[PDB]
């Protein structure tokens, strides 16, 4: 049950398109958010006008 | 000119039912993995 | 009780919507926004639902009692229509159990023997051995898993659906010049397999000359097929049988990986004054050979 | 078979079909009491070549034994002649004497038949106007010898 | 095709897959863990 | 296959036996007034393939009268093969082959005048064309059958015709004749073939039910004790322990079950 | 088409097909699984090709 | 076109065009048994419009 | 469980062997070859049934006489036999080579490579399907902008209880409709 | 009616012989006779004709098609070239990583026999002739020790193997690197020895079994054309998967598919698959 | 064909990236199809005409249908006494020549095909952009995992382009109601009048008038107004695969993203080639910063 | 007629150069070839052999095949005796 | 000048494309593409 | 046939070498034509 639950959210809760560096987000050698260096760069700048 | 006759080739083993393949075999059936493109 | 129910709409009476409901109904059918509510049945699906279930409830027997009929007097109607039937009348009765009973009954189970006879109300020899029986059994799944109803739900390749193939594509088309239309023109509309395609087109010719009242080329599935219809032929001439040749009789011979150059550059370099001459259907035969296995059918021809 | 076997064998068939073999068959329809067969065949052969060219022909001996067995034998939706009434259908008719079909009340259920057909396929009905009525003036009924 | 896809419709779990077409799944101790919900098929057992 | 004048002109190829020689003619009136369709004696000799089944060329080689175009004044030859541009059915044709002298069609120049008769349109859906409303019919010969200047549904209705096309509530409509159409690959899948006998094609698709003799016992212990593996013969049967029953066309590659 | 193939069902005579003498009646032989037989004259009705 | 495509569906079945249908069942064909072949299909239009 | 853990599939593509395989069991030689029909010892026979094999044939041993012979043996041999046969496309890939069986699969491509000629075979001038973004487009507008502006082409009050169109998902709601949604929440 | 192919309209003034039909010459019994005589065998020879056409084979067809082509009215004297284009080409190899030296054929006059071998490719070991030591022994061939040599390679996996080199051998290792049961060969014109590189696929070899037809030299086995269609045929499908490659007498190695394809019998030399 | 499908693929995933529509493969396919019966009409009718390709002087002639194919060939006595090589090049050099003149007819044949499926492809494309929800960022602006990042440089380069008037809508459809309006206006105006008894006049009338198209005359009866296929207003093929079965729907997305990303590749790629032959990029990867520190 | 029959046996221009003719140039009597049978002579034409056939598809599914009962099949483990039934048929 | 795309530095890089699809197993175009773009950008590109 | 092209071929691979080492590597007309030929028999392969 857990199985093709896992199997559901990771094939719907997958990114498509070509991210900054220019690449899939599943291309092999070239990563993107490498230990939620993304997430840190919006917890110290913040969405605010 | 193959006398032997596809048409009768085989043994009756009574009750004993054995399948066989209309074309080929059925794992390789549906292909949907390289149609849908569901590989890595 | 047919003619009550079943045939006569006029006296089926529907619960009336408000004036919100037709309002959210008719702005959810003209425009979709997603998120919403899935169900926004149709009026025509609901009517389906209760006719259907107008079969489910109704029961035979006594009808100084309760129910409408005699389970005799059913089979007597029963009996008087089967034998009342046309050609083309007991050809749209067994298309109609080919495609509702045929399935069911290759999907059956003992565990449904019980349901089975609920359907015409009749009393079996057991009938509490095999309510303790298929207690215990059903027991070991959902109740969805084990009703007959939803057996059937799904199926592969939802991309093209046999309703949507119903009406026949371009048939304002090809009707008129059919020899202007090889299969090729049409088979770039379907993204299935060659063999599919195939079959597809002659089920469309098929449907189309029904629909149109004419009969149909029964030449055309050898036609399209020609390359197998040949292949079969010469098969059955060799090795000696009455049938279809399938995959273990083949030939066990291994082809070099540029087998096909000659063929390639054959294909490649060739020319055509018209587009007929590019595809005409007998361009599958050269020998007198060919001509004689590809008209052996007709004695016509 | 037979039919077919004339024109296919190469040794004893002829070319086309002779009239010979034409009112032959529908003589074996008629004496089948073959009602279906009968019909479609006549139209057939009307249909076919050998009629427009003139070799074969609807001749007033089959015509006439062709309407014969069209009387004689039981029809789909109607009675036919040759019917014979049933004095103890009144079990379940109400009537000993008239037949068990009123004409009448066939066409307006076929009136009926047409409104809710014309509804089945496009999901709703044009209303008649006030000046629309059934004319039930050519329908006669049953009569009984 | 030397290793072909086979059957790949997940609409059941593989246990009801299992359950429903092989008589295999009413005997859960005389099947090793990598056969244990793959199998879709009617078994026959001859004592030698 | 085009209309002018009132009358039928067809595109065709002409062709030996074997197919080894052909002829295009472009313009050809289609005239049901031949019994049979006629050629330019010229032509006998550039159609002749001498193959192996037809050591001369020709199966049918003789002389007939042929004054119907315009003793023996001409040649039938057979058999040669006719593909016309609209039918997909080669029609096959012993043609009169005539000589100039017989009949001369130079007609119009550069123009042979060609045409096909009652040969060639039996065995086309040209066929149809003849029939009452067809394209061909007004030039059908005058017959006590075959009524001049009656309008169509006069006619059909003559024949018994009474209204249009299943306008009667009590025939079916035409379109609903076939409903559902079978396709496995599309839906379901293929069929689970097996079979019991020396083949595929000698036995029949059934296994033997529960009622046979050999399979009684097994079935006894497989109701009894369910949750063991049970020996026996009692497997082959159609009946067994699981759901899903042996009986034929189990689509066993369907996503449910 | 299918030419007519020796040792079958309705060809065999009784010995060689089983080791007993079974009766030939044209009505209702249960071991051939046929219903009832009109025993017409073999090839008269059927095409000539065929 | 509609009255050679009316001539054809009518030689086809005749109790699709009456108002009391009779029975329809087939029968025999004059032109052979694959007489389908002289007949099928819909009314083919002039290929010149 | 030591029989499912052991268990072994066969391609039935060829139903029997297409060549013989000479291969022993311990102390037991086995040979299986191809043949007309099935014929074996009564037991290898239904062990190759239980395969679903019809052309196979099979002998253990030479003579039937020969050492050794137990009903283990019997039943080894076989299975091992079978365990060591090699599929005729497994043979086909393993020389490199196509099978005369699948090159049917290569004739759409054959054909179309024929009938490419002429226009099918010509592509657009000056056009390579490549389009890059040059501009930045965004016709987004702010709620009240929206609110009759697809008035005209539909009905008022167009984006009504859509969550995703609007910022205001309650705005141009009829009571009723915004109480329904409390209703469900409650 | 306008008519294409068809040459001058109405052709030009000819009639048939039975429709013109000019008075029948009264011929002796001699005539009449030797016109059927020569016309009956005229028609034999046209259906010889016809039959031959049928019958040949697409290599001939095509140089036909192609001769026919380039044909030119005059029959033109060949053109001088230079000192030589058409030396057959040396076969590359590389010197430095080497099984062995590949040997010029300008050398062929250096070169020995399989028996005495011109000193050459020193650095390498050579491979020995292998004889028997006493009476009852088998009298070992070059076929026999090739085959097991190949065999025991391809147990152990090894990548390439140095194997004897003689005319039939070598026309093995060309057989069956046709049909793709070896990776590759070369003779290096090498008098002992020559090498062939073997393929592997899925873990295990090509090659099931390789066996060479005869135990001794002293016993020759002959393959009537019947025997090697037997082979091909199993129980009514054509099977070419095993491969058995045999002498001709026109000194050729084939595999048994191309023998009989020709109908030739030939020696039996190994099967393998 | 290829620029063809590059082009459909760019509109599906297009579709399924901006709205949450996916498009029917049916669809697909048959818009593909449309394409390629186009293609083989125009050669139906491109065999019914004849190119004339001619070498040295005019002493070898080629006479050939612009598909390629040879008919006649004429031949100067002079061009018989060359050598059988160079008699060859002659005629084949001619026959080069008759392809060239056929080829360029072709190619503008094939210009009118694209004009004419992309007219097909507008009220789609134009479906998807033509919504008060459709926007882009450029594409140099950092992506993180609440919204896009702003680009920093030349604060004036940075345009946003709109194709929508901000106020009430005006459709493609009003537009054609418009348009009539004026064809009306014009008509039944006297000039007008006068004009409609022209040449000019019943050249329109006979192009553009469907209304008085005679019953079972080939081509539409009516004025049709223009398709109108609002992206996120419509719902296509997710809903019912959704109600259906949800491994479809899972398939048939991923199809859709799949092609997206090929397609923003493919344009990746065409403008890293631009780049480099304008000198602006270099061979080889020379920021790798660029890459390797996300 | 094969291999082991008795052997057949075996500067200027010959006789056989002169009936030999260019295709390039028209031949003698212009005998209307069909195109397709001269591109098949000279191995030119493309082919379509038995090689190129896929599988033979079932178009129009037959009927469904009732059980047909058998000696084996009845209800009664006495109708099926030893001394009786032999077989199911 | 941007001839080409690719280049080398590897010893008898014909012997490794040799071996690298020899252990390539379909013949679909995404996996075409996949190999042999992965051979192209581990060695002939210059990313390292 | 004059030993001028060679060829190494994997299961999925083409190697095609040309060996002229004594004109250093110049291609006859022969020799052109024939490597035309090779390279589109080796390209227009099934499993290359
Ligand atoms: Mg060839
Ligand atoms: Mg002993």
């Amino acid at each position: 049950m857990g199985e093709r639950m896992r199997a559901i959210i990771e094939d719907y809760s997958k990114g498509f398109g070509l991210g900054p560096h220019g690449h899939s987000p599943t291309h092999d050698t070239i990563h993107y958010n490498t230990l939620n260096a993304e997430g840190e760069r919006v917890r110290d700048l913040g969405y605010t006008d | 000119k193959n006398l032997n006759s596809w048409y009768t080739k085989g043994t009756m083993r009574g009750g004993v039912p054995r399948i066989y393949y209309a074309w080929m075999r059925p794992g390789s059936f549906t292909r949907r993995r390289f149609e849908k493109m569901r590989n890595p | 009780w047919y003619l009550q129910n079943i045939l006569s709409l006029e006296l089926l009476k529907l619960k009336s919507k408000t004036n919100a409901e037709k309002i959210a109904t008719y702005r959810s059918y003209m425009r979709s926004l997603a998120s919403g509510k899935d169900n926004t049945m149709s009026d025509d699906d609901v009517i389906r639902n209760i006719i259907k279930e107008r079969w489910k409830t109704l029961e035979f027997g006594d009808r100084n009692a309760g129910y409408p009929c005699t389970f005799g007097d059913y089979i007597q109607f029963l009996n008087e229509w089967f034998k009342s039937l046309d050609e083309e009348g007991m050809q749209r009765l067994r298309e109609h159990f080919d495609r509702r009973i045929r399935p069911l009954l290759a999907v059956m189970s003992p565990v449904d023997i019980l349901w089975l006879e609920a359907l015409t109300q009749n009393s079996p020899h057991n009938k509490e051995q095999l309510q303790r029986k298929i207690a215990f059994q059903t027991s070991l799944g959902t109740p969805e898993f084990f009703d007959m109803s939803k057996r059937l739900r799904y199926e592969i390749n939802e991309d093209y659906k046999v309703r949507d193939e119903l009406g026949p594509e371009l048939f304002a088309l090809w009707s008129k010049a059919p020899e202007r239309w090889p299969p090729e023109r049409l088979s770039k509309m379907y993204g299935l397999d060659f063999t599919l395609v195939r079959k597809i087109l002659v089920w469309h010719h098929f449907k189309a000359c029904y629909d149109a009242c004419v009969e149909p080329d029964w030449s055309l599935p050898k036609r399209l097929f020609a390359l197998e219809w040949i292949r079969d032929v010469r098969a059955r001439k060799h090795g000696l049988f009455y049938g279809k040749m399938r995959f273990a009789e083949q030939k066990i011979t291994f082809y070099s990986d540029r087998f096909l150059f000659r063929d390639l550059v054959n294909r490649r370099e060739a020319s055509y004054a018209n587009v007929w001459e590019m595809d005409d259907p007998y361009r599958f035969l050269q020998t007198e050979q060919d001509y004689e296995d590809y008209w052996g059918d007709n004695y016509d021809v | 078979a037979l039919w077919y076997r004339a024109t296919e064998d190469p040794y004893f068939g002829t070319p086309q079909h002779t009239q010979r073999q034409a009112e032959a068959l529908l003589k074996v329809y008629v004496q089948a009491k073959q009602r279906g067969k009968a019909i479609d065949f006549m139209n057939k052969l009307r249909g076919s070549v050998e009629y427009l060219t003139g070799d074969i022909t609807i001749t007033t001996v089959m015509q006439e034994s062709y309407d014969a067995l069209l009387d004689t034998t039981p029809h789909p939706h109607l009675l036919t002649n040759g019917f014979t009434l049933e004095s103890d259908a009144a079990k379940y008719t109400g009537e000993v004497n008239k037949a068990p079909l009123s004409p009448l009340q066939f066409r307006i259920d076929m009136e009926m038949n047409k409104y809710r057909r014309q509804q089945k396929e496009e999901g709703v009905v044009r209303v008649p106007p006030a000046l629309w009525r059934l004319d039930t003036s050519a329908i006669v009924p049953y009569k009984v010898d | 095709d030397l290793y072909p896809e086979g059957f790949q419709w997940k609409h059941k779990l593989n246990t009801e897959y299992n359950q429903w077409r092989s008589n295999t799944w009413l005997t859960p101790d005389l099947i090793p863990k990598e056969h244990r919900g793959r199998f879709l098929c009617n078994f026959q057992l001859n004592i030698v | 296959f085009r209309m002018s004048g009132g009358d039928m002109f067809v595109e065709y190829k002409v062709l030996s036996r074997d197919h080894r020689r052909s002829i295009r003619v472009e313009d050809a009136i289609v005239d049901p007034t031949f019994k049979r369709t006629v050629l330019p004696l010229g032509w006998l000799e550039l159609l002749r393939s001498p193959s192996l089944r037809l050591p001369t060329g020709y199966f049918v080689e003789e002389t007939v009268h042929v004054s119907l175009p315009n003793e023996a004044n001409a040649i039938i030859a057979g058999p040669v093969v006719l593909y016309i541009t609209g039918q997909s059915v080669p029609v096959v044709l012993n043609p009169y082959f005539v000589p100039e002298g017989t009949w001369d069609m130079r007609t119009r120049d550069g123009e042979l005048d060609l045409r096909l008769g009652m040969d060639a349109i039996e065995q086309c859906t040209l066929f149809s064309e003849l029939r009452p409303g067809g394209l061909l019919y007004g030039k059908l010969p005058e017959n006590p059958n075959v009524r001049r200047n009656e309008s169509l549904r006069a006619t059909l209705g003559r024949y018994g015709m009474k209204c249009d096309l299943a306008e009667s509530p009590l025939v079916p409509r035409p379109w609903t004749r076939m409903r559902y159409m079978f396709i496995d690959e599309l839906q379901r899948g293929p069929k689970l073939t097996e079979f019991v006998g020396h083949n595929p094609r000698n036995g029949t698709p059934w296994r033997f039910s529960q009622n046979t003799k050999y399979f009684r016992i097994g079935i006894w212990r497989d109701t009894i004790r369910r949750n063991d593996m049970n020996e026996g013969l009692h497997a082959h049967s159609s009946w067994q322990k699981s759901p899903q029953q042996s009986v034929p066309e189990v689509r066993f590659l369907a996503p449910y079950p | 088409w299918a030419p007519q193939m020796e040792w079958g069902i309705e060809n065999t005579p009784s010995q060689e097909q089983y080791q007993e003498h079974v009766p030939d009646t044209t009505d209702a032989d249960f071991r051939k699984q046929r219903r009832i037989q009109s025993r017409p004259v073999k090839w008269f009705y059927e095409s000539h090709y065929t | 076109y509609k009255d050679r495509l009316l001539s054809k569906q009518f030689f086809q079945n005749p109790q699709a065009f009456e108002v009391v249908p009779d029975r329809h069942e087939r029968s025999v064909q004059f032109g052979g048994k694959w007489e389908y072949q002289r007949t099928h299909g819909l009314p083919t239009v002039d290929r010149n419009e | 469980r030591e029989a499912f853990s052991n268990i072994i599939a066969v391609d039935l593509e060829q139903e029997g062997p297409m060549y013989p395989v000479r291969v022993n069991a311990d102390g037991v030689r086995v040979l299986l070859y191809p043949a007309r029909r099935i014929v074996a010892n009564f037991r290898v026979a239904d062990i190759l049934c239980a395969f679903g094999f019809q052309h196979a044939g099979c002998r253990i041993n030479l003579k039937a006489t020969n050492n050794p012979k137990s009903p283990t043996h019997t039943v080894e041999g076989v299975f091992e036999a079978v365990k060591a046969l090699r599929s005729v496309s497994e043979i086909a890939a393993s020389r490199g080579k196509v099978p005369h069986s699948l090159i049917y699969n290569i004739y759409p491509y054959l054909e179309e490579i024929r009938r490419r000629k002429g226009m099918m075979a010509m592509h657009p001038p000056g056009k390579d399907g490549l389009l890059m973004p040059d501009r930045v487009v965004d016709n987004r507008l702010p709620d009240h902008l929206k609110r009759g502006y697809y008035d005209d082409v539909y009905w008022k009050d167009f984006f009504a209880g859509s969550d995703e169109h609007l910022n205001e998902p309650r705005m141009g709601l009829r009571g009723d409709e915004m109480r329904r949604r409390l209703e469900e929440a409650q | 009616a306008k008519v294409y192919g068809a040459v001058p309209p109405l052709g030009a003034a000819q009639g048939h012989r039975l429709l013109h039909g000019k008075r029948e010459r009264e011929g002796s019994l001699f005539a009449v006779a030797n016109d059927v005589k020569r016309d009956e065998r005229l028609l034999r020879q046209q259906l010889n004709a016809l039959l031959e056409e049928e019958r040949m084979p697409m290599q001939a067809r095509l140089q036909r098609n192609e001769a026919v082509s380039s044909h030119e009215a005059v029959p033109q004297t060949p053109l001088v070239d230079l000192p030589g284009v058409e030396r057959r080409r040396d076969l590359p190899a590389d010197p430095i990583t080497r099984l062995f030296f590949q040997h010029k054929g300008d050398h062929a006059l250096y070169y020995g026999t399989y028996d005495k071998p011109s000193v050459q490719d020193d650095d390498r070991v050579q491979i020995e002739k292998r004889v028997p030591r006493r009476r009852e022994e088998n009298l070992y061939t070059p076929i026999y020790d090739f085959c097991h040599r190949i065999r025991e390679a391809t147990e152990q996996r090894k990548r390439f193997v140095v194997v004897p080199s003689t005319i039939e051998t070598r026309g093995c290792a060309r057989v069956m690197h046709d049909h793709g049961l070896v990776a590759g060969f070369r003779d290096f014109h090498n008098d002992r020895a020559f090498a062939v590189e073997l393929k592997y696929f899925q873990g295990d070899s090509t090659i099931n079994v390789i066996e060479p037809c005869s135990y001794d030299g002293r016993t020759e086995f002959e393959w009537s054309p019947k025997m090697m269609r037997r082979l091909l045929n199993t129980h009514g499908i054509h099977n070419r998967l095993v491969v058995y490659i045999c002498r001709t007498a026109d000194n050729r190695i084939i595999d048994h598919i191309h023998a009989v394809k020709e109908n030739i019998g030939g020696r039996g030399l190994m099967m393998v698959h | 064909m290829e620029v063809y499908r590059r082009i459909t693929e760019r509109v599906r995933g297009a579709l399924w990236a901006h709205h949450g529509r996916l498009m029917s493969e049916r669809q697909f396919h048959r818009i593909l199809a449309f394409v390629y019966n186009n293609k083989y009409e125009y050669q139906i009718r491109f065999d019914r005409m004849e190119v004339v390709g001619r070498e040295w002087g005019g002493r070898v002639e080629v006479v050939t249908t612009p598909a390629g194919f040879l008919k006649r060939v004429r031949v100067n006595p002079c061009v018989e006494d060359l050598t059988l090589y160079q008699q060859q090049q002659l005629i084949l050099s001619a026959y080069a020549n008759a392809c060239a003149d056929g080829r360029k007819l072709m190619e503008q044949a094939e210009m009118n095909i694209y004009k004419q499926f992309l007219k097909d492809l507008k009220p789609i494309v134009m479906g998807i952009r033509d919504n008060p929800e459709f926007y882009t960022v450029s594409e140099n602006s950092i992506e993180t995992i609440g919204g896009v990042l702003q680009t920093g440089d030349s604060n004036n380069l940075c345009h946003t382009h709109r194709t929508i008037p901000a106020a009430k809508a005006r459709q493609p459809a009003d537009e054609v109601r418009a348009r009539q309006e004026w064809e009306q206006k014009w008509i039944n105006s006297p000039r007008g009048q006068s004009w409609a008894l022209t040449l000019r006049g019943k050249t329109y009338f006979a192009l553009h008038g469907p209304q008085y198209r005679p019953r079972g005359a080939p081509g539409a009866k009516k004025e049709t107004l223009p398709l109108d296929i609002p992206a996120p207003y419509t719902a296509m093929d997710e809903k019912r695969l959704l109600k259906k079965n949800w491994m479809a729907y899972l398939d048939n997305k991923h199809v859709a993203e799949v092609m997206w990303t090929r397609v923003k590749i493919a344009d990746r790629e065409k403008r890293q080639r631009l780049l480099q032959e304008t000198g602006r990029a270099w061979h080889r990867p020379i920021n790798e910063e660029a890459i390797n520190r996300w | 007629g094969g291999p082991g029959s008795p052997v057949r046996g075996p500067r200027g221009y010959t006789a056989e150069w002169r009936d030999l003719r260019n295709p390039m140039r028209p031949p003698e009597f212009p005998t209307p070839w069909e195109r397709k049978y001269r591109q098949y002579a000279r191995g030119q034409h493309p082919s379509y052999d038995m090689v190129y056939a896929g599988p033979m598809p079932e178009i129009f599914p037959m009927r469904r095949d009732f059980r047909k009962p058998t000696r084996w099949d009845f209800h009664d483990i006495e109708k099926q005796g030893k001394y009786r039934t032999s077989g199911p048929y | 000048l941007g001839w080409t795309d690719l280049f080398t530095t590897i010893p008898d890089m014909t012997y490794h494309i040799k071996e690298w699809f020899d252990t390539t197993e379909h013949m679909h175009n995404d996996a075409v593409a996949w190999q042999l773009g992965h051979l192209l950008e581990t060695c002939f590109k210059m990313k390292e | 046939a004059n030993r001028t092209i060679t060829g190494n071929d994997g299961r999925f691979s083409k190697t095609i070498m040309i060996n002229e080492p004594q004109c250093n590597q110049a291609l006859s007309a022969k020799t052109a034509s024939e490597l035309s030929k090779e390279i589109d028999k080796a390209t227009n392969a099934v499993y290359s």
